[PDB]
């Protein structure tokens, strides 16, 4: 899947995820919410 | 169609909504088909 080198690259850098699947739901019932 | 805003919705082709990884879709049919060269990729 994601390569381990890019696994380290992705996790080490600060990424805020803009909710590909249900990110709207992720702030209706639980920055990229506002 | 319950809680909308602006002007109302336009729908004719009655057809349940389909849950896609990008969201929830109307006006589409489920089909497990593969195309390399989509002119209009969704
Ligand atoms: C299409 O059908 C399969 C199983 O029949 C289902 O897993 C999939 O979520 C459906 N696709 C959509 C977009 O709902």
């Amino acid at each position: 899947a994601r390569s381990a080198i890019e696994d380290l690259l992705f996790d080490k850098v600060t990424i805020a995820d803009p909710g590909y699947m249900q990110g709207y739901d992720d702030c209706m019932q639980q920055l990229i919410c506002a | 169609s319950s809680t909308m805003s602006q002007y109302s919705r336009s729908t004719r082709s009655m057809y349940g909504p389909l849950q896609t990884p990008v969201g929830c879709v109307l006006g589409l049919v489920n089909s497990s088909l593969f195309v390399e060269d989509c002119k209009l990729p969704l």
